[PDB]
RNA sequence: UUUAAUGUUUGAUGUUCUAACGUUGACCCGUAAUCCGGGUUGCGGACAGUGUCUGGUGGGUAGUUUGACUGGGGCGGUCUCCUCCUAAAGAGUAACGGAGGAGCACGAAGGUUGGCUAAUCCUGGUCGGACAUCAGGAGGUUAGUGCAAUGGCAUAAGCCAGCUUGACUGCGAGCGUGACGGCGCGAGCAGGUGCGAAAGCAGGUCAUAGUGAUCCGGUGGUUCUGAAUGGAAGGGCCAUCG
RNA sequence: UUCCUUGUCGGGUAAGUUCCGACCUGCACGAAUGGCGUAAUGAUGGCCAGGCUGUCUCCACCCGAGACUCAGUGAAAUUGAACUCGCUGUGAAGAUGCAGUGUACCCGCGGCAAGACGGAAAGACCCCGUGAACCUUUACUAUAGCUUGACACUGAACAUU
RNA sequence: UUAUUAAAAACACAGCACUGUGCAAACACGAAAGUGGACGUAUACGGUGUGACGCCUGCCCGGUGCCGGAAGGUUAAUUG
RNA sequence: GAGGACCGAACCGACUAAUGUUGAAAAAUUAGCGGAUGACUUGUGGCUGGGGGUGAAAGGCCAAUCAAACCGGGAGAUAG
RNA sequence: CUUUUGUAUAAUGGGUCAGCGACUUAUAUUCUGUAGCAAGGUUAACCGAAUAGGGGAGCCGAAGGGAAACCGAGUCUUAA
């Protein structure tokens, strides 16, 4: 049988074009008015899968 | 009553160290108090790091009436 | 635990706003302050209005 | 995925946007390809009997990928300024 | 102006009625049968009872949960964060090792400009006293810092006043620190603003605690998407809440 | 039923942590999850006395059945391999096997059980497993049952309003 | 009575009490039909506790349960 | 001539001790022991079925089997 | 032999011999080697005196950025 992609993993993670995943920052869902503007600012843009955390993110992402 | 509490340690003191070249804006100390002053193209942080405002090598100096420590950067 | 959290709306048209803290056992007067409101590049007054 | 326990890194960050349904309908065109094709004139219908798009796609793109020679009509597809340029000249011409 | 009573819709019940329905009353027949069915009759009677829906009750029954650390386990204590020591003059470093704190506060206790400099004690002095306010000398920070400790602080980061909202929006060279999620510092650039004559300073607070991922959902916005098409719903993105 | 506790006093014995009687200071009795009595009953618990005795001081002899020898038949558990001594030391910390040293001709048979951490049963204790079972309850979530109302099966007349 | 380590002070018991039950009884076994209860009818039957007999059985209804009450508050489906 | 009366065989039981414990025996033998007209014992046949039965109640018993029998199946359950 | 910080260990397992007895298979996916072809590579079902040939439906690759519309060797971010 085909393998099945974790679908929450398809959700949270883009393939870039040389191979890394892109994902969203944690952080930046609620209680925001603590947060300096500053961290808030830098949790925006989306950051790129550490090379620590690769190999978890190709296991579940066969097909990406 | 109990004791078996502290804190995570804050990795403080020297990141470069005399003579060593630096960019600028790399960290030079991070400390809690001035310990460090800030002498000619360095800046300090709001919890008083002092960082490098320009390229060259760093310098430690001892200076002004009350025999302060103080940290420069050579411009180079 | 008493600062509830409000937030401050612009004078503007602009659905902008602001977020904030405040005491209103010992400050029950309303909070206006001119901040910077991005969708109109002007500094603005901004009055508070419940979260 | 399994960290021992510890929140795994798919379910400790936040899932982010959602999939057009358009994309899955949307092809782009080497410069390669125009040459690919038959008769010159270039549209949806050329570019599916050439097995150069799927079936289904509605809209196409030609983009500066690759390099045409011959004067290509291109009709009913968009074309990126840079694709406009080496098309036009080729001796090529477009048309909405 | 108002009031009564005959006529009506819907309820609100009840006292009658019989025709549904009940009959584990009697009698007759199927039938040489205490089942069952039919018939006659009596007694009940729109109740009871059953179906669907619904609230309550429900260890009668069922599926399960009931943490870890730990000088064995239990009991007690502990579980995240901050400061000091242990820590062996970079960083880091354990124990149910030694000591303490935090789960906030503040539109001023923030920004800026201008100014200012303590504790304690002595001497003199109405009430006034060991200790109030006044004056002088000594003293030199032994004081102060919204709160623990440590490191800082006179150019004061301590104290006072004026004017104020930079407790700005978009960014960010370059570093620091983490296995990671992350966390931290940051000159400079653009836009707009405050204070100052100006150089300048300001992206909260002397610094280090004051905190909670994701999912799901809420609220506002949105030259994004909109399952034939136009809309809409829903989704996304931005801000924010639980 | 009393922890302290062999409570204290009395009785019994030369001597009684038990027994019987009392005291009340009931750690922590108590009135139908009964209280206190109670003749009779008991393969019931505790204690005393007479009788009786090899229970004992302290064993002796005897009669039988085995054990032992001969003939016939003929098992079992167990077993890494063995050319399978003592001691002191050492050492996965209690040695037939290591070190040092002592002793010891080779092999049976009858006996005895100190050791071979002897045999037997993948410890019942204890801990552990995000094991199991069954049991409990004001643990959680359900649910049979019980119960409430609405609608249906289900109609008429009339009051009361 | 623990067949096969426990025969007992445990269980039962006659007696006592409370409580349910008006007969198509309560209750029990049954998706139901039905059957037991009982071819019985409150001097009967079921459940619970106690346990011959003798003398007796005190105080507490706050908690939990059960019974009664129906005014008020709250409250489901339904209705819209 | 009454009695869940008395003594005591058959019969039913199982209190003590010894033996046996790779037994003669997967619960017995020997010597004593309890009941022995009764809530007695026994033959033949029948009925109750597994979250069920039955239980003078020990979680006892339900084919040397019981805090949920046995047999087949899910099934190569799962086993950090 | 196993298991361990550590075993002559008096920790586990084995009386002996002979036979049997444990990293497989299928389908996906990634990487390495190797072979073919190469900006291309390759067919699946199926047809077929069928391992040929046909079949290019498809799949992967030659373009990415963005949540997306969209733009495109750039794109996103932002008023820039
Ligand atoms: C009559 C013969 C049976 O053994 C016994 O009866 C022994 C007296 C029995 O021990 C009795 C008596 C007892 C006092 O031990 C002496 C008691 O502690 C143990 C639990 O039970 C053995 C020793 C008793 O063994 C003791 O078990 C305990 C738990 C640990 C002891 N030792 C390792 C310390 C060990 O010696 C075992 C467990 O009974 C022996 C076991 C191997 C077999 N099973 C038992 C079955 O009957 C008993 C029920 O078991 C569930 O039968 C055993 C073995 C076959 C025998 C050998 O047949």
């Amino acid at each position: 049988p085909k393998i099945k992609t974790v679908r929450g993993a398809a959700k949270r993670f883009k393939k870039t074009g040389k191979g890394g995943f892109k994902h969203k920052h944690a952080n930046l869902r609620h209680i925001l008015t603590k947060k300096a503007t500053k961290r808030k600012r830098h949790l925006r843009p989306k950051a790129m899968v550490s090379k620590g955390d690769l190999g978890l993110v190709i296991a579940c992402l066969p097909y990406a | 009553t109990r004791n078996g509490r502290d804190s995570e340690a804050k990795r403080l003191g020297v990141k470069r160290f005399g003579g060593e070249s630096v960019l600028a804006g790399s960290i030079i100390v991070r400390q809690r108090g001035t310990k460090f002053h800030a002498g000619a193209n360095v800046g300090c942080g709001r919890d008083h790091t002092l960082f490098a405002k320009a390229d060259g090598k760093v310098k430690f100096e001892v200076k002004g009436p009350k025999n302060r420590k103080f940290i420069s950067i050579e411009a180079e | 635990g008493i600062r509830e959290k409000i937030k401050l709306v612009s004078s503007a048209g602009t659905g902008h706003f602001y977020t904030t803290t405040k005491n209103k056992r010992t400050k029950p007067e309303k909070l206006e302050l001119k901040k910077f409101d991005p969708v109109v590049r002007q500094h603005v007054i901004y009055k508070e209005a419940k979260i | 995925g399994f960290e021992g326990g510890q929140m795994p890194l798919y379910r400790r960050l936040p899932k982010f946007g959602f999939t057009s349904r358009k994309a899955a309908i949307t092809a782009e065109i080497r410069l390669s390809d125009l040459a690919k094709v038959e008769g010159g004139v270039v549209d949806l219908n050329t570019l599916k009997a050439a097995n150069i798009i799927g079936i289904q796609i509605e809209f196409a793109k030609v983009i500066l990928a690759g390099e045409v020679t011959t004067p290509v009509t291109v009709r009913g597809l968009r074309v990126t300024k840079g694709a406009r340029a080496a098309i036009e000249a080729a001796g090529g011409k477009i048309e909405e």
